[PDB]
């Protein structure tokens, strides 16, 4: 039986002392690998981006859940952030003035571009993992996400979902003045809401693969696009994501919002009351809560 | 991190160095947009 591997990556930095985000970590972790099933042959690799204090902290957490009840195979694999990060500065230096907080280029701002070249990042080996938020909490089975890999259609490399607070119709405000009729920024069904980074599956075989995506990482398309859409931002990844989202969608498989179902309600005390509702609904089975703001999630 | 400028114009966190103008979301009014 030839062992197959299943990859998951989450950011765990600056948790010592962080009480807050070590009980959004155990909830997260601890709901994962209660509800995880996989097959005899079958492992799970949990990849934490960490400084060594977090790794400290995160193997403390993990023995206390590890082995998980359902008894499969796992293995943790640390990755150093300040590794990651000169690994990433090159592809990555670019982007960072349209998308960190504030200005300019910070090494420390580069980390939250990890997602976009994690093809570039993780072993030849690896052709797929999901990034994951540590502030989520599993309602099924994890195995279940990576079945949505299957459902890329030619010429995507990236699984998402659709931000679900009024954020880019805020951001995308000049371009969608000069451009009344456009789609950018709007709710669904038939608006471009943009994307949450909480949950991604990333294909790196197809990222590696893709020209366009190749292209759209090179220093004068990300000036070109941000230029084009008026555009800044100050979450990272997202933002990227988000941009290169708005012209290209078919880099994208959008995920359904039961598998990313974002709580924060930050954008509607801030401007966007009438039209929140819009972007907020979600409706059908919930696989993935996530209590992004430093909103509680209910039980 | 920073926190979201809640103006329509400037950076994306609020009070940024470069902005001077602060236009708020329809319904709202002050430097920070709060009332
Ligand atoms: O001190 C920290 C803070 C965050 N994280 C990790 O980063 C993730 C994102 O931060 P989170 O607190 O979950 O913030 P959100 O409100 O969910 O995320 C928003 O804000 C993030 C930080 O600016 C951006 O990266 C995201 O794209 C944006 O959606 C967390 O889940 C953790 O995995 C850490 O490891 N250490
Ligand atoms: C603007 O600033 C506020 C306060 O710092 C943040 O809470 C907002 O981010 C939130 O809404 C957008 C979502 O994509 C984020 O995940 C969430 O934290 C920020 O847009
Ligand atoms: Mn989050």
């Amino acid at each position: 039986v030839v062992p197959v591997d299943y990859h998951l990556l989450m950011m765990f930095t600056k948790a010592e002392h962080n009480a807050p985000l070590q009980a959004k970590a155990r909830v997260a972790l601890s709901s994962l690998l209660r509800l995880a099933k996989f097959e005899a042959h079958e492992v799970l690799n949990l990849h934490f981006v960490s400084e060594e204090a977090s790794r400290e902290v995160a193997k403390a957490l993990l023995r206390e859940l590890l082995p998980p009840a359902a008894g499969f195979k796992c293995k943790v694999i640390f990755h150093d952030v300040a590794v990651l990060t000169d690994k990433l500065f090159p592809v990555v230096e670019a982007m960072q003035k349209y998308f960190s907080a504030g200005s300019g280029t910070y090494y420390s701002d580069s980390i939250f571009f990890l997602s976009v070249a994690m093809h570039q990042i993780m072993p030849k080996e690896i052709p797929r993992i999901i990034q994951l938020d540590l502030d989520l909490k599993y309602k099924t089975n994890i195995r279940e996400l990576f079945e949505e890999f299957d459902n890329f259609l030619p010429g995507a490399v990236i699984g998402i979902a659709r931000e679900m607070q009024p954020v880019y119709r805020h951001t995308f405000w000049q371009f969608r003045h000069e451009n009344p009729k456009t789609r950018v920024g709007d709710p669904p069904p038939e608006g471009l809401p943009g994307f949450n980074s909480g949950v991604m599956l990333l294909n790196l075989e197809a990222m590696r693969q893709s020209p366009l995506y190749s292209h759209l990482l090179e220093p004068s398309w990300v000036q070109q696009l941000a230029d084009k859409y008026h555009f800044r931002g100050h979450l990272g990844d997202q933002d990227f994501f988000t941009m290169i989202g708005m012209e290209h969608p078919e880099l994208f498989h959008v995920l359904d919002c039961t598998w990313n179902r974002q709580l924060c309600t930050w954008w509607r005390d801030h401007g966007y009351s009438d039209v929140f509702q819009a972007y907020f609904r979600c409706e059908g089975h919930v696989k993935i809560y996530h209590g992004n703001c430093n909103t509680p999630i209910p039980e | 991190q920073c926190e979201s400028n809640p103006c329509l114009n400037g950076g994306s966190c609020k009070d940024d160095i470069n902005s001077y103008e602060c236009w708020c979301p329809f319904g709202f009014e002050g430097k920070n947009c709060e009332l």
